[PDB]
RNA sequence: AUACCACACACAAGGGAUCGUUUGGCUCCUGGGACGAGGAAGGGCGCAGCAGAGAGCGAUAUGUGUGGGAGCAGCAGCAAUGACCACACGUCCCCGAAUACAGCAUAGUGCUGGAGUACUCCUUGGAAUUAAGCAUAUGAGUAAAGGAAGGAAAAGAAACUAACGAGGAUUCCCGUAGUAGCGGCGAGUGAACAGGGAACAGUCCAACAGUGUAAUUCUCAAAUGAGAAGUUGUCAAAAGGAAGAAGAUGUGAAUCAGAAAGAAAAGCUGAACGAUACAGGGUGAUAGUCCCGUAGUGUCUUCUUACAUACGGUGAGUAGCUGUGCUCGGUAAUGCACAGUGAAGAGGUGGCAGUGUGCAUCUAAGACUAAAUACAACAGGAGACCGAUAGCAAAGAAGUAGGUUGACCGAAAACAGUGAAAUUGUGUGUGGACCCGAAUGGAUCGGGCCCGUCUUGAAACACGGACCAAGGAGUGCACAUACACUGCAAGUUGAGCAGAGGAAGUCUGUGAGGCGUAGUGAAGACGGAAAGCAGUGUGAGUGCGACCCGAUAGACUUGUGAACUAUA
RNA sequence: UAGGGGCGAAAGACCAAUCGAACAGUCUAGUUGCUGGUUCCCUCCGAAAUGUCUAUCAGGACAGCGCGCACGCAGAGAGAAG
């Protein structure tokens, strides 16, 4: 070693490490796109989406931007006049772990 | 002395044709064959990728295993003459 | 680096190369792994990880095509590149719509009203099989390259004009440098569909102004 | 670096939400409390049955010689947590009484 | 241009395919196109080559000469037409065979199952022409 | 130098380079993932009119049925009373888990065993090597050895993160990040939440089943009876469908003639014709129209998939503690075990030991789960790959000929083309080791020690080299870097992924992160100069086989050996 | 009776032409500050075998002496006179 350098730091020394190569991009694209297709006709009328809330995201640094989340709560549901059963048929997405605790985010959720 | 004059002594035979195997490695006196260990249940360990592969699955003619594969592929028929049995079940 | 091999090492008067583990044969003895021996190895052995593509800015692909397309309309530059123009009227050529063809039949007296005979005869001519090993290899005819239309709007003409040598087709929000500078040289031969011809406006924008259809692009 | 430029005191601010109340749940129905009596009931019954441990009988008999702190002492090494020892010394306790 | 992807389009792939054919595929490779007139006597437009029909020899040393079928070589892709063959030093003659391809029909054998071959390709036609 | 030795040229020998060619290899992608007591995989032996090897097949060793249809390659004989091929079925010798057996369940029938194991899960567990020595550490929870399953396997619906104005099963991709930390604080090691996406789905058992009658499962009979299991607790409901996908197979346009010349025209010359078909292959030289296809169009066959009842808040030798051993980035214990000890019904956690107290978030010690992800054998399609000393060891009867006591080890050989050099004979010329400079009709004159290599120094009594051909050694990736070139610029960018498109190319979106736009301190805390980002390449450092070849050695195996020799 | 094991009227003898630790195969292309080799032409510039520290003395690193690209520019390996 000679000269000045930031000191190396490069661990290539384990014999048993496995490379993984990305020959098959396009290809894999191409399948995912036939998938969703089939799909689409299987339900032809509905949308192959359901319906998801708008949540806050986590830290400091992204309080200001909101975000899709993954389930609307058995309190927005009933709010809005409708019942479990009725949301799932009509293709609304639910979550029963997930709890209210401002007036803002249930108003705009409903 | 031990070079050719000893050369002269070797006439017994320790190895014979072993009935699993061929391979003229059963072992008399142990009662072992070095090859395929009959009469042990279970094959030998092979001591190499290279070595084990002469002895594989397609390394003969698999005449079973073809046939299944031909039946498999014509949606197992049958006998012709025993239809009824089959639709039945 | 399949076989049994040792060194014999020092001693034997021979060359301290490994050797191959054998008997009854001729190979008994032979000299197994190196680069200089024969059926050994080879020298740092070619492998799958080696970087196969490259980048190049997306400022630099739009500027590119860009002044591709400009020089299709200079004639120095489509003369040069050895499409034959003697006999055309004007550059550039912009055919209508309300063209009804269906057939190769009336396609090509079409194309042969617009001044074109010479240089479509030019690329039938021209079939011939490769020199080198490239023959072996699903490679056997090369042609000379002829005009490339571009439309924008799905027509019957698309599958009329298709089956003439030289001629190649290409959508113009799709246009590619690979169709318009082959070989790394500029200036081929276009015929323009005149829906594609007024769609430049919209792709490419006005001078010092920024084009809607590629954000963040300005000539 | 884009890290460490702002005080503990301005870091500790928050937006003024308005905030939903939590709907207590104190109301316990007629078959739940029939529910907890006859779990409670069915304890007894293996205390009268079956008796008390060896530690539990050298315990309670620290207790009435009034060793407070040997029986603290005693049951935290017996039981692990301090907290599990301050529980069963009460529950000792109210048994012997 | 091709646009089906199962199909080969590799020299390597095609040349296998060629010489080592059997059956029916072996069959496909002695057809001969027939004259004019055989083309309005018969639906069809070419056939596979048999014995005794008679050919006229378009291409090579024996080109204008006409002939009956002797025989087919279905191992050496070759036909021996009566009247085509060199001599020997020894004055003793062999005939020399040719590719199916440089042949001409003039007149069908029709001696055993050649007229429901015929007929068979015929209908074959009809049944997708008329839809 | 008559005849020896050397060199040059012509002819004949001797060898197989070079150029032209290829029904083989390799790599990437897509499908597939189909064995066995109904005897597998693997071994042996038989079967032809003349038949060794290999291929195919079992004493039925070319039989039956269906769809087709012309010959069986040599010689003799066969064949529309069906040559030959394709699909299915029937027959299928001996050894081998090899079993008239072993273990085990039911009212009974039965099931397991062996083969394969690239990919997935569970155990057990090295050393070479790096630290310029070496003992902790590294290589590495890797190699090796054992157990087990499927087309995938594992995981999976919080005793979960976080402290925000919060989110919400598992798996996979971009990223936080070569960071927080671990470390003879040396060499070196090294995660998680967020933020942007692919794909999306939730449910069961116990606690806790009609008491005006076990209402429950099975067997034989019968048209309504007998018997077995079970009160140490049985029993908690729907048919149903058209879609979707993959194969097989039919059809399928349009040309003739000629001088010269050749063994032969498809070339060349003139005149025509087809195209939703100018992909590619075959024909006696380079074919859209001579043959097989291709674009476009028909048929048929398989496979996949879909509605009902009743419930909650206590699952123990467990969680935890003390000692101990291994392990992790986990640091006054991250996970897993063993021995002592051992709870509460209410408990667990909030990356630093303890005690107290509010607050937030969850519910362990029972079970099931699709999709998005990984990769052999076998099949199909592609390529800026190799072209018979190459590419797989193997382009022919290649894991073959042949070899080891044994475990195990292992070649050569393309075209009936072209036909180099070394080396040999004959003929004709010129010289006596040969090179450089300068010449004659002719004797010759002048200068020169044998190359490569280590070395102060080689012609050396320093080492390697008999001769010719062919092969034969600074390469690829990751991370910082200086220079040259290019676009934009207080900004910049092909992240992954979506939309378009006869498509591994190209075009367009959405949209993180990173670095920059100013620094100082261990930190609390404070604040005041300097164009950057992303590429295309070159020189150079570090880690991986690392310019090519080369030790004596170390370890690991459910691998082999007392035919020579030692002793009972 | 089998490899860190055997067997020995003892020589470190013998255990398949191998024994002061067998054979086969794998980890493994183990490591090397040491020896050998490292493939086309012309043009221009051109060294060092010294100092400090090193389990350092057949090796390294830092500095000194080459070359390339060069922002720029009153200097000099010689004398006088104090
Ligand atoms: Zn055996």
């Amino acid at each position: 070693m000679r000269g000045n350098q930031m000191l190396p730091n490069n661990h290539f020394n384990k014999g048993s490490m496995k490379f993984k190569n990305w020959f098959n991009q396009p290809m894999r694209a191409l399948k995912r796109k036939e998938v969703r297709e089939q799909k689409s006709k299987i339900c032809y009328p509905n949308p192959l989406k359901k319906l998801r809330p708008v949540v806050r995201c986590c830290s400091m640094r992204y309080n200001k931007k909101v975000r899709l989340g993954r389930g609307f709560t058995k309190m927005e549901i009933e709010k809005a006049g409708m019942d479990i059963k009725y949301a799932i048929s009509v293709g609304i997405a639910v979550d029963l772990r997930r709890k209210n605790k401002n007036e803002e985010g249930l108003e705009e959720n409903v | 002395s031990k070079g050719t004059p000893s050369n002269g002594k070797k006439n017994k035979r320790n190895h014979t044709t072993c009935c699993r195997c061929g391979s003229v490695s059963f072992h008399k006196q142990k009662g072992k064959c070095s090859s395929c260990a009959y009469p042990e249940k279970k094959m030998k360990k092979m001591q190499n990728r290279k070595a084990m592969l002469k002895k594989t699955t397609g390394t003969g003619k698999m005449r079973h295993m073809k046939k299944e594969r031909i039946s498999r592929r014509a949606g197992y028929p049958g006998n012709p003459i025993l239809k009824e049995i089959r639709n039945k079940i | 680096m399949r076989h049994s091999a040792k060194s014999w090492g020092t001693g034997r008067a021979m060359a301290r190369v490994p050797r191959v583990r054998a008997g009854g044969t001729r190979r008994a003895g032979q000299g197994a792994n190196a680069n200089f021996c024969r059926g050994g190895r080879m020298f740092a052995p070619t492998n799958v990880n080696r970087r196969w593509n490259r980048k190049t800015l997306l400022s630099i692909r739009r500027y590119a095509s860009a002044m591709a397309v400009a020089a299709t309309s200079i004639p120095a530059y489509v003369e040069g590149r050895g499409h034959r123009i003697e006999q055309i009227e004007n550059i550039p050529l912009v055919l209508s719509n309300k063209i009804d063809t269906e057939k190769t039949k009336e396609g090509i007296k079409i194309l042969y009203n617009l001044g074109l005979k010479e240089e479509l005869d030019k690329v039938e001519e021209s079939k011939n099989i490769r020199a080198g090993k490239g023959k072996w290899r699903n490679r056997r005819y090369v042609l000379k390259k002829g005009p490339l239309f571009v439309y924008t709007s799905e027509t019957s003409f698309t599958k009329a004009i298709r089956n003439i040598p030289g001629v190649d087709t290409e959508r113009v929000e799709n246009l590619s440098i690979l169709d318009l500078a082959p070989g790394g040289q500029a200036g081929r031969l276009i015929i323009w569909m005149e829906d594609a011809f007024e769609k430049l406006t919209e792709i490419y924008g006005e001078m010092n102004e920024e084009s809607k259809f590629k954000k963040g692009y300005t000539m | 670096m884009k890290i460490n430029k702002l005080n503990n005191a301005s870091k500790a601010l928050s937006y003024p939400v308005k905030k939903l109340a939590k709907t207590e749940k104190a109301p316990l129905t007629e078959k739940q409390q029939r529910s907890k009596e006859l779990k409670k009931f069915a304890m007894s019954i293996a205390r009268e049955v079956g008796g008390l441990a060896p530690y539990e009988l050298r315990a309670t008999e620290l207790l009435r010689r009034d060793e407070d702190k040997r029986c603290k002492k005693f049951m935290k090494k017996r039981l692990g947590s301090l907290k599990m020892a301050k529980k069963k010394i009460e529950l000792l306790a109210e048994e012997m009484r | 241009m091709k646009f089906n992807k199962n199909v080969t389009a590799s020299r390597r792939k095609n040349r296998k395919a060629h010489f080592t054919s059997i059956g029916l595929e072996r069959t496909k490779l002695m057809n001969a196109p027939l004259s004019k007139d055989l083309k309005e006597e018969y639906g069809i437009k070419r056939i596979a080559v048999r014995p005794g029909d008679m050919v006229k020899v378009v291409s090579g040393e024996f080109k204008k000469k006409e002939g009956v079928v002797m025989k087919v070589n279905r191992h050496d892709i070759k036909i021996e037409v009566e009247g085509c063959f060199v001599q020997k030093e020894d004055g003793k003659k062999i005939n020399k065979g040719i590719h199916p391809s440089n042949l001409r029909i003039i007149k069908l054998s029709m001696e055993k199952d050649r007229a429901e071959i015929i007929n068979k390709k015929v209908e074959a036609m009809k049944s997708e022409v008329k839809a």
